[PDB]
């Protein structure tokens, strides 16, 4: 639930899990399946692709070091649509009416 | 004489109509009653500031069903706030009958003129208002003693010369040669311009909110398939009609029911659609992500 | 007592009536006006139909220091209940301009009246914002994580209009705007989409310098605010994935019958490009017999 | 149970009399089992007639009406008809039927 | 004048001083500048309504393109009947001076169907093409002085009389067909008094001075 | 005494997905409205 | 503006004909008739025969047009209803049986095969004898067996009520019939109807 | 600008008291009208200028505007009683060649 929720990427390989957990590849298939039951995960996998594609994180406490994670994100985004506008103001010049 | 002698324009403010739409309607089917607040500033222009209605009678509109208990205390009540002004008239609605005064009403109007000699009547229609145009006129009585005396040009004198009709017969009789009609316009401040004007707090913020695409398909689809049939419809309308005279030949082969005008009319309204469509899809994928 | 005021829909009358009664007490330089809601409650959308003034006097040495008068709210209510007897007390407006927290004292004496928990209706006189003049709020009791026992605090309420029938169409007389968030023809949507965008940009800048004045200017942390942002990465979309593919397949598609419908009025506008060509032959025909005729013309008035 | 009585059923106003008995079999299918007593019929159990007076299709008007009910693409039931008539060959014989 | 006309509530006052600006600012050009571009902007009618005449006698005389382009705007694009009318008729005082071209600048105004501004088309052509008649003005009006609406009547008959002033018959037939449809009115009384308060005063416009103005 | 009366129709007919031909119990057919208060899975014809 | 004339509430009148293309002859079923202007960009083709139509409620004018299909007397009744006898009622009956596939079966499988022989199609079907011969019984035999639109009125669902009620009900069940062509229209009785004297 | 000033004086246009169908049952030489409405009774009622009672003749259907019954046009139409009892009998015509033989 760390891991997927520190990231800006939901997609992980089974081989960084098995790593970090000290398991099997056999276990990491059961413990994916128990966030699922419990609900603090949800999420599909891929034994195929190898993934474990989470879509949905539970929300919990957030802490000193979360905060600082959560607000880099949102300058990117406000950033992108800034420059994204101006090219919108430029273009349809004419009317604006 | 030595005076304008003319019926104020009433000016409603932009509180009062609504005001008096909402008291009335609640009431409809039954005729309902009430007080117009307002100040007296020229010899002809009377701005109606507040109303209040006197409450339901079970013979409705009476110079009975006027209480001077309900009318004088709630009088008090403005007063301790200080937005209390004077009686500048009543309103009461005829839902059932055009605007005109009733024959109980003149009476009504009587003893008000004589209160103060600048009172109106103005009868409300808020079953006429069900129409995107509000049905609401005002009239002010000319004595009896007046029109002997023929001092109706008097009233007329400095005006634009532009007044307001209802019906005809019965109705305008009573309008014209025993009452006086004047205008009414509307006012307000820029404040209040702004507050009417405002929507929600995502109103402003509603062409982000795009539409679920299967019913974006369904516009797609619908607009293609109609346009086949006028198009067929085009095409029979064009194959005879050259022959003399204008009118005949589009009485003939279908050139009036327009096919023409309506294909190019459904065209261009699926066509501004699309293009904004198009236009938010491509903002909001790229904008977010 | 309960919460059941989850939408506010309030009447466009009472806005603009807020406005007349705090100019007619004449309440300026941070001077404040109270006066009592009457409307329906014990519904979802609480309904505020109307507004009435309270004489309140509000002091300039505090905030804490008030006068309001008790005794007359009945007297307001039992008049009002005469002519409808829908209407009782479902709160109280503020004049704003903005919230205050010696507001709650003044709640929990509304709280007496009511028997619906008393909606805090900032109703702004200073119009500011092109959205809303209106905030809503309603006083809850809480406990909290922090270690806060018994907090009274007062949450946000989403604000709508809504208005009857006979309300409504009594603005469109007044008014005849077009307004500049109207979603109307083509150009007014390239207006709105432009707006809408700009409109989200300007928020959630407020946001990025709201969190540096938690984490250096030491304002409170608060576990309703970070939650709700963590929603924001949790649902956000993502290109480059099959449902990216799929919205370029749809927006060919859109294309496609904007480019068919393009065609299609070429068609008739060279329909009409002939037709101006075929009359201007007739009355060719018509203008050479009209120069003999115009001789004659010519011919009377130098005659007489 | 109702009921009717032969002559309570039959009224001044036309179409009035058709729309008691067509909307007292429908009383019939909610408010079913049901037993309909129609009681010393003899009122409407006239004949074709109408070389008489008005009144005889009065009679034809809401006679009509029973037979599509009876038997029509309206089907009944659980709805049952017992009728009490104190001489049966007054009857029209689409009443015996 | 500026601060007073929002301090009255006489509607009388807030008109009449509306205009009084535009009086005193006669001949003023560049140095009333300041003053059009603020009494255009109120939202109230009445200071719009003298607005528009601070041009026209700002401006009086001049052949200047951005003093009749600031009137043409206001004319379509203010959604207030009143305040169109305002600005239609002030055309006339800026083009005093050449009034061969303006039957064309409201041939379009002429067209349209409000009454407020066919009312002040009628009249701006009256103020401008006065002297000695022009053929292309006269043309313009007839559908003016035929209309429907009564206010759009009166002012034209009016206009006309400027127009043609002191011409005979014997110069002009065009002339005692125009005072012949004046007469009509005079006699007609199945008309409002609207139409025959335009047709007395315009038929003694005529005739003015004891025929010899 | 301040609560108005309601007129009774039946649903004839459905027009399109907010308009309704009503027959009243006046006897004149209407066309009407909807409120969020009924659904479209609540009215179904010879409803009242 | 012109669309918040075009909308609710209206009152159904019904067209008759016309003296115009922007003035037509009404008859509203308030029992009044209205000489009433139309709009114009409204579509005339079916207005013009009789059809049901949306006029204004307070001024009384033609501002908007209704489809034929909707305000309907009674809907089909016969793809909302399926017959509820079929052909295995029948055993006998077969001398009527070689008149009836003739007469409803054979122009609704194709009308043209009168034509192209050029014979000129019967009319309609007057089924007579006592109630009890099982005359109502071969018309929802052959019905279920067809499987075409059917329509379920009777007298009393023509029947006055109020003024003017009873010649519309009249008219609405054949335009319904119509627009979803072939169609059997199926009255049970018309003893009440019609009367010789 | 003739399209625009045609929707707004539709507006006007469409906006009726009620403008009835009556039949004229017979003329009276007061100068006046006996119209029986086609719905409602009969009522004696004045003409305008555009019409008079030689104009107007019996089983010929008018026009009324209705706040006083004010007989407005003509109508396009006629009634007549015999064809009414001829085509709800309903019977052609025929040549002789069509009986021959
Ligand atoms: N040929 C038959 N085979 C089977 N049952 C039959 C037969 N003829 C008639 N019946 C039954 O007799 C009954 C009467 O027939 P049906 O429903 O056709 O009415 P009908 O004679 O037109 O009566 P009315 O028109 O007076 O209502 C039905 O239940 C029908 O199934
Ligand atoms: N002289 C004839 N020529 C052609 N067909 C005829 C002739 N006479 C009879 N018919 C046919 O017979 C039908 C029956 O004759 P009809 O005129 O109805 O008879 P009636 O003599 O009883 O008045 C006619 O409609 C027509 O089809
Ligand atoms: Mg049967």
């Amino acid at each position: 639930i760390e891991t997927v929720f520190v990231k800006n990427i939901r997609m992980l390989s089974f081989e960084d899990i098995s790593k970090a957990t000290h398991l099997p590849k056999d276990n990491v298939e059961h413990l994916v399946m128990r966030a699922i039951s419990l609900g603090l995960l949800k999420g599909s996998i891929d034994q195929v692709n190898e993934l474990v594609t989470i879509s949905w994180v539970q929300p919990r406490i957030i802490s000193g070091d979360q905060i600082t994670k959560m607000k880099d994100r949102l300058v990117e985004w406000n950033d992108q649509v800034e420059k994204l506008g101006k090219k919108m103001e430029a273009r349809g010049q004419s009317i604006w009416v | 004489t030595g005076r304008d002698d003319t019926k104020e324009t009433v000016y409603i403010s932009s509180i009062a109509l609504l005001k008096m739409l909402k008291h009335g309607r609640a009431g409809v089917p039954m005729e309902v009653m009430g007080l117009m607040l307002g100040e007296f500033v020229d010899d002809y222009t009377v701005n109606v500031v507040d109303v209040f209605a006197m409450p339901q009678s079970g013979t409705g509109v009476s110079v009975e069903a006027v209480d001077d208990v309900f009318q004088a205390k709630m009088m008090d009540m403005l007063k301790q706030t200080g937005r209390d002004q004077m009686v500048v008239g009543w309103y009461h609605s005829h839902p059932g009958f055009g605007c005109w005064l009733s024959s109980v009403d003149v009476n009504t109007q009587k003893s008000f003129e004589q209160l103060n000699s600048r009172a109106v009547a103005v009868v409300v229609d808020p079953i006429q208002s069900v129409k995107g145009k509000v049905v609401i006129d005002a009239f002010r009585l000319i004595d009896t003693g007046a029109l002997i005396n023929n001092l109706e040009p008097r009233q007329t004198t400095s005006n634009t010369g532009l007044l307001n009709k209802a019906n005809i017969q019965a109705l305008i009789h009573g309008l014209n040669r025993h009452y006086y009609s004047l205008n009414i316009d509307y006012h307000k401040t820029a404040k209040e311009t702004k507050m009417l004007m405002n929507l929600h707090k995502e109103q402003w913020q509603s062409g982000l909110k795009m539409y679920d695409y299967e019913e974006k398909e369904e516009s797609n689809l619908a607009a293609t398939k109609s346009m086949v049939k006028i198009a067929e419809q085009y095409s029979k309308r064009i194959e005879e009609e050259k022959e003399l005279t204008e009118e005949e030949l589009k009485t003939r082969y279908v050139g009036r029911q327009d096919p023409k005008k309506h294909l190019s009319e459904t065209a261009d309204e699926t066509l501004e659609n699309n293009i904004v469509s198009v236009l938010t899809a491509g903002v909001n994928s790229v904008a977010i992500k | 007592m309960s919460l059941q005021h989850e939408k506010v829909t309030i009447a466009p009358l009472v806005l603009l009536s807020a406005l007349d009664h705090y100019e007619r007490t004449q309440t300026k330089e941070n001077k404040r006006c109270v006066g009592v809601i009457l409307g329906d409650a014990n519904s979802s959308t609480i309904r505020v139909t109307n507004s009435f003034a309270l004489p309140f006097e509000e002091d300039e040495k505090n905030s804490d220091v008030w006068f309001l008068d008790h005794n007359y709210i009945e007297n307001m209510n039992e008049m009002c209940k005469k002519i409808n007897a829908k209407e009782k007390l479902i709160g109280w407006y503020h004049s704003g301009p903005k919230l205050r927290a010696s507001d709650l004292k003044i709640n929990e004496l509304f709280k007496k009246y009511t028997q619906n928990n008393p909606l805090l209706l900032i109703v702004d006189v200073k119009q500011q914002g092109v959205g809303l003049p209106t905030d809503a709020y309603v006083a809850i009791e809480q406990v909290k994580d922090d270690g806060t026992s018994t907090e009274k605090t007062f949450l946000h309420l989403p604000c709508t209009i809504e208005a009857e029938e006979a309300e409504e169409i009594g603005v469109e007389h007044l008014l005849r705007d077009v307004r500049d968030q109207a979603a109307g023809g083509l150009s007014i949507r390239l207006t709105n989409q432009l707006k809408s965008l700009k409109g989200l940009q300007s928020k959630l800048k407020d946001v990025v310098e709201y969190l540096d004045k938690v984490i250096n200017k030491e304002l409170p942390i608060n576990h309703t605010i970070l939650g709700k942002l963590q929603d924001v990465f949790n649902l956000l979309p993502n290109l480059g994935t099959p449902d990216d593919d799929e919205i370029d397949v749809e927006n060919h598609d859109r294309i496609n019958i904007s480019n068919n419908l393009q065609k299609a009025l070429t068609v008739k506008t060279n329909d009409e490009l002939m037709v101006i060509y075929i009359s201007n032959l007739v009355r060719s025909i018509i203008a050479f017999d009209d120069l003999i005729e115009n001789k004659i013309q010519n011919k009377k008035i130098q005659e007489q | 149970f109702i009921f009717s009585p032969a002559s309570g059923i039959v009224d001044k106003y036309i179409g009035e009399s058709a729309r008691i008995i067509r909307e007292m079999f429908a009383y019939a299918k909610e408010h079913e089992p049901c037993i309909i007593f129609m009681d010393e019929v003899d009122a409407i159990g006239g004949r074709r007639f109408s070389e008489g007076t008005s009144a005889d299709r009065e009679i034809q008007r809401t006679l009509m009406e029973l037979l599509t009910q009876m038997d029509g693409f309206d089907n009944l039931g659980q709805t049952k008809i017992i009728m009490a008539t104190n001489r049966p060959d007054t009857l029209d014989p689409a009443l015996l039927r | 004048m500026f601060t007073y006309s929002q301090e009255t509530q006489h509607g009388n006052i807030t008109r009449g001083l509306a205009v009084g600006l535009a009086l005193i600012n006669y001949g003023r050009q560049e140095l009333a500048d300041d003053l059009i571009t603020k009494m255009l902007a109120s939202d109230e009618s009445l200071l719009r309504y003298g607005g528009a005449f601070t041009i026209a006698l700002a401006y009086a005389g001049t052949g200047n393109n951005s003093a009749v382009k600031r009137l043409l705007h206001v004319a379509v694009s203010d959604s207030n009947d009143d305040v169109r009318r305002a600005a239609v008729i002030a055309l006339g005082f800026v083009l005093l001076r050449d009034y061969t071209t303006v039957p064309r600048i409201v041939q379009l105004l002429s067209k349209s169907h409000n009454a407020h501004v066919r009312c002040g088309t009628a009249f701006a052509l009256g103020i401008a093409c006065a002297g000695k008649g022009l053929q292309s003005a006269i043309d313009v009006l007839d559908p003016l002085t035929k209309d429907p609406v009564d206010f759009v009547r009166q002012a034209a008959m009016i206009a006309l009389s400027m127009i043609l002033i002191q011409q005979t018959e014997k110069l002009n037939p065009q002339v005692a067909d125009i005072n012949k449809n004046f007469l009509s009115v005079i006699t007609n009384k199945h008309q409002e008094g609207l139409a025959k308060f335009g047709a007395c005063v315009a038929q003694g416009i005529m005739n003015a001075g004891g025929r010899n103005v | 005494l301040q609560s108005i009366g309601q007129l009774i129709g039946e649903v004839m007919k459905e027009l399109s997905e907010e308009k309704y031909i009503v027959k009243a119990s006046s006897g004149p057919r209407y066309i009407v409205g909807v409120r969020n208060s009924v659904d479209r899975s609540k009215l179904k014809k010879g409803v009242r | 503006e012109v669309k918040r004339i075009q909308s609710v509430p209206l009152v159904i009148g019904q067209f008759l004909e016309p003296i115009d293309q922007n003035t037509g002859i009404v008859s509203s079923t308030t029992g009044m008739s209205y000489v009433v202007r139309i709009l114009s960009t409204l579509d005339r083709e079916l207005l013009k025969p009789s059809m049901s139509v949306a006029l204004h409620r307070h001024s009384n004018a033609l501002v908007d047009i209704l489809p034929p299909d909707s305000d309907s007397s009674i809907s089909v009744m016969g793809e909302n209803e399926k017959p509820d006898v079929t052909y295995a009622d029948v055993g006998g009956l077969d001398m009527q049986k070689q008149e009836i596939r003739e007469a409803v079966e054979l122009p609704l499988v194709q009308a043209d095969l009168y034509e192209q022989i050029g014979i000129d199609p019967p009319r309609g079907v007057l089924l007579y004898g006592p109630p009890g011969t099982g005359k109502t019984m071969l018309v929802k035999a052959v019905a279920n067996s067809t499987k075409a639109a059917f329509i379920r009125v009777n007298g009393s669902e023509f029947v006055h009520k109020y003024l003017g009620e009873g010649p519309r009900m009249v008219r609405d069940v054949f335009r319904l019939a119509r627009e979803n062509a072939p169609s059997i229209i199926f009255i049970d009785e018309v003893d009440s109807i019609a009367t010789k004297r | 600008n003739d399209k625009v000033r045609f929707i707004k004086d539709e507006l006007r246009l469409l906006q009726e008291p009620g403008s009835y169908v009556g039949e004229v049952i017979k003329i009276v030489s007061d100068k006046k009208v006996l119209v029986k409405v086609q719905p409602e009774g009969k009522y004696i009622v004045d003409v305008a200028k555009d019409i008079n009672v030689k104009d107007l003749k019996a089983s010929q259907r008018v026009c009324l505007r209705s706040d006083s019954y004010m007989l407005h046009k003509v109508l396009e139409n006629k009634a007549d009683p015999l064809v009414s009892l001829m085509m709800v009998e309903k019977v052609p015509d025929s040549t002789y060649d069509m009986v021959g033989g």
